[PDB]
């Protein structure tokens, strides 16, 4: 996260770290959506241009974390993966269309002050809140500029009008994406960066005072560049697939 | 620069 | 989950975090 700040303790208790077993290293962010299911970006697991194609046994998830590098004894919980599910129409060839994946844990995780699931949006919450100018919150342990944080970083960013997102890039934008970030004339800054992939873009509903995950950190051109924006997977647009997977494999 | 995690998670 | 999106150390205690108001103020 570029131009963010240290998270408060328990500020993002759905935050998940995807961790490689050997060598032991951070791979991506992710989010906890129930006691058995973790949501991430498909490109965190499958990206052939970079020779990336992980299997369940390659990976761990670390839940309840704050420090990036420490083993947070008595706080974090480490879980093994039962199965990975990648969206069948994930487009890694062109523009990361439908950049979404689910991971089912081998055993349910116990909730605590530091571990708690985020909500997924309904159609009405998405229609109300996915509006240009409305801000969400992005969290992760990725790089601080286009270098690395001691603890989880957080930045609040406004959703951007779709024509502005389109006009910022030569990449083809789809309805399964939205973009967020400040404009050059807005003064303020901030973006996701390498290592924040797969983490959540959340919004706090003013109707029921609950946090909803509206986006997944997907792609950008650099980090925090003027006139560029970060692009996020549109979770609600892909929720029917989420539900199908959970209803049939859970 | 990561602290080693318990071996039980790597089995 | 019935309790999703309600953080133990914030919403469940009626405590706010230091920047959530920035989000609320943007929901015009
Ligand atoms: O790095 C990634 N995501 C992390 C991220 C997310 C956000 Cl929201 C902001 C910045 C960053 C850090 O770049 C992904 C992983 C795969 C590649 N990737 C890109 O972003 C590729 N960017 S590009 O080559 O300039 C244009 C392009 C786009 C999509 C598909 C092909 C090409
Ligand atoms: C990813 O790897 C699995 C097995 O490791 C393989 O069956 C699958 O075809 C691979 N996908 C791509 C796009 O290479
Ligand atoms: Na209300
Ligand atoms: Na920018």
């Amino acid at each position: 996260i570029v131009e963010g700040s240290d998270a408060e303790i328990g500020m993002s208790p759905w935050q998940v770290m995807l961790f490689r077993k050997s060598p032991q290293e951070l791979l991506c962010g992710a989010s906890l959506i129930s006691d058995r299911w973790v949501l991430t970006a498909a490109h965190c697991l499958l990206y052939p241009p970079w020779d990336k194609n992980f299997t369940e046994n390659d990976l761990l998830v670390r839940i309840g974390k704050h420090s990036r590098t420490r083993y947070e004894r008595n706080i974090e919980k480490i879980s093994m993966l039962e199965k990975i599910y990648i969206h069948p129409r994930y487009n890694w060839r062109e523009n990361l269309d439908r950049d979404i994946a689910l991971m089912k844990l081998k055993k349910p995780v116990a909730f605590s002050d530091y571990i708690h699931p985020v909500c997924l949006p309904d159609r009405e919450t998405a229609a109300s809140l996915l509006q240009a100018g409305y801000k969400g919150r992005v969290t992760g342990w990725g790089n601080l500029k286009e270098g690395q944080p001691s603890v989880l970083q957080v930045v609040n960013l406004p959703i951007v009008e779709r024509p502005v997102c389109k006009d910022s890039t030569r990449i083809r934008i789809t309805d399964n994406m939205f973009c967020a970030g400040y404009k050059p004339d807005e003064g303020k800054r901030g973006d996701a960066c390498e290592g924040d992939s797969g983490g959540p873009f959340v919004m706090k509903s003013p109707f029921n005072n609950r946090w909803y995950q509206m986006g997944i950190v997907s792609w950008g051109e650099g980090c925090d560049r003027d006139g560029k924006y970060g692009f996020y997977t549109h979770v609600f647009r892909l929720k029917k697939w989420i539900q199908k997977v959970i209803d049939q494999f859970g | 620069d990561f602290e080693e995690i318990p071996e039980e998670y790597l089995q | 989950e019935a309790d999703c999106g309600l953080r133990p150390l914030f919403e469940k205690k009626s405590l706010e975090d230091k920047t959530e108001r920035e989000l609320l103020e943007s929901y015009i």
